[PDB]
């Protein structure tokens, strides 16, 4: 609908090479009206 | 405690309105029933 929105969540964790073996819920951290078509992406890292 | 006609941003219904003790989460607007009819209902103007 021309809003790109984002949900997520934050856990303290313990782990080295995995991804954690559970099950949480993601909250809507924003929804931004935008409108834009969107095929790729990209992230960005501290250098 | 008495029962009257509630509205919240277009939602006519007739009810007691009463003080819940539900958690809603922060982001969270209408609460709907097991039988999803709305049941709970944030206020637009005061946090309750
Ligand atoms: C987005 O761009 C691609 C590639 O140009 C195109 O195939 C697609 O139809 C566009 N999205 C919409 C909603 O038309």
């Amino acid at each position: 609908d021309g809003y790109f929105k984002i949900y997520s969540k934050h856990t303290p964790i313990n782990l080295v090479r995995d991804l954690p073996q559970g099950f949480s819920a993601l909250e809507p951290l924003v929804d931004l009206p935008i409108g834009i078509n969107i095929t790729r992406f990209q992230t960005l890292l501290a250098l | 405690n008495k029962c009257v006609n509630f509205n919240f941003n277009g939602l006519t219904g007739t009810g007691v309105l009463t003080e819940s003790n539900k958690k809603f989460l922060p982001f969270q607007q209408f609460g709907r029933d097991i039988d999803d009819t709305t049941d709970a209902v944030r206020d637009p103007q005061t946090l309750e």
